[PDB]
């Protein structure tokens, strides 16, 4: 069984604030549209 | 200079202010982390018959961090104290309580002839690799010479255990060089109109600037 | 994305597809129409001899 992460699986990817921009970063984040696997 | 409240230390008052302490044969092993460790106690005390380091400054420990931090404690006699140090022989370097050639850590000693000490002898603490834990027993009474008086030696031996950091006042409306935690810099510090998230600690400009 | 209140309100996936790509290099959630050079095509071995 498996699933549409849709668009989540996105954190802060540190502790700093930021207001009113766009900022590009790179890190660990789920893939988005990707397959999670589904349990009962 | 600005660092987070000071609180959640190492319970150094746990192995230098115990009640009771083992002997040198079979000592007691207890480990310290997850802390900030306050060596200006320790070190300035002077309650302490001896304070020596050998890996490091005996005044650096507040501004070094070390991984862990072992606390080896035991009563020993006198005379026999000046064992416990790196390249040493002895009844105790050797078959007792060993410390590696190249040991990185803090021996502390204080004498224990009021506590440990008893009149008919007190005969609880007995004797015989690094650390590597047939024995006779110590006639430590509190009416013998300074040499067979027992002492209380604890081995500290050396990331979470780190130093502590003494903050100054934060004085606002003028021009002072800042030290923020993990930043340093330039500049005049003024109460800001921004709402930061609880775990945001710096606010950042469009061009990475703080 | 963040807002005034230091929050991430959106976010694009500079991998998804193609307008992804084109949104990350651009870096913004809306562009305007035209053509846009976003990435190099490279055709990858297969084997290895
Ligand atoms: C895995 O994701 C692909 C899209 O990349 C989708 O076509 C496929 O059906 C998904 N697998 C499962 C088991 O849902
Ligand atoms: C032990 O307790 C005494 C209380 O008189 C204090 O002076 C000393 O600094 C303490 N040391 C530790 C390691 O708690
Ligand atoms: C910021 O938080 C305030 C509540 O304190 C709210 O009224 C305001 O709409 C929020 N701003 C944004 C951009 O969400």
């Amino acid at each position: 069984a498996y699933t549409n992460s849709f668009t989540r699986g996105v954190y802060y990817p540190d502790k700093v604030f930021r207001s009113s921009v766009l900022h590009s970063t790179q890190d660990l984040f789920l893939p988005f549209f990707s397959n999670v696997t589904w349990f009962h | 200079v600005r660092f987070p409240n000071i609180t959640n230390l190492c319970p150094f008052g746990e192995v230098f202010n115990a009640t009771r302490f083992a002997s040198v044969y079979a000592w007691n092993r207890k480990r310290i982390s997850n802390c900030v460790a306050d060596y200006s106690v320790l070190y300035n005390s002077a309650s302490f018959s001896t304070f020596k380091c050998y890996g490091v400054s005996p005044t650096k420990l507040n501004d070094l961090c070390f991984t862990n931090v072992y606390a080896d404690s035991f009563v020993i006699r006198g005379d026999e104290v000046r064992q416990i140090a790196p390249g040493q022989t002895g009844k105790i370097a050797d078959y007792n309580y060993k410390l590696p050639d190249d040991f990185t850590g803090c021996v502390i000693a204080w004498n224990s002839n009021n506590l440990d000490s008893k009149v008919g002898g007190n005969y609880n603490y007995l004797y015989r690799k690094p650390f590597e834990r047939p024995l006779q027993s110590y006639g430590f009474q509190p009416t013998n010479g300074v040499g067979y008086q027992p002492y209380r030696v604890v081995v500290l031996s050396f990331a979470t255990v780190c130093g502590p950091k003494k903050s100054t006042n934060l004085v606002k409306n003028k021009c002072v060089n800042f030290n923020f935690n993990g930043l340093t810099g330039t500049g005049v510090l003024t109460e800001s109109n921004k709402k930061f998230l609880p775990f945001q600690q710096f606010g950042r400009d469009i061009a990475d600037t703080t | 994305k963040y807002n005034e209140n230091g929050t991430i309100t959106d976010a694009v996936d500079c991998a998804l597809d193609p307008l992804s790509e084109t949104k990350c290099t651009l870096k913004s959630f809306t562009v305007e129409k035209g053509i846009y050079q976003t990435s190099n095509f490279r055709v990858q071995p297969t084997e290895s001899i």
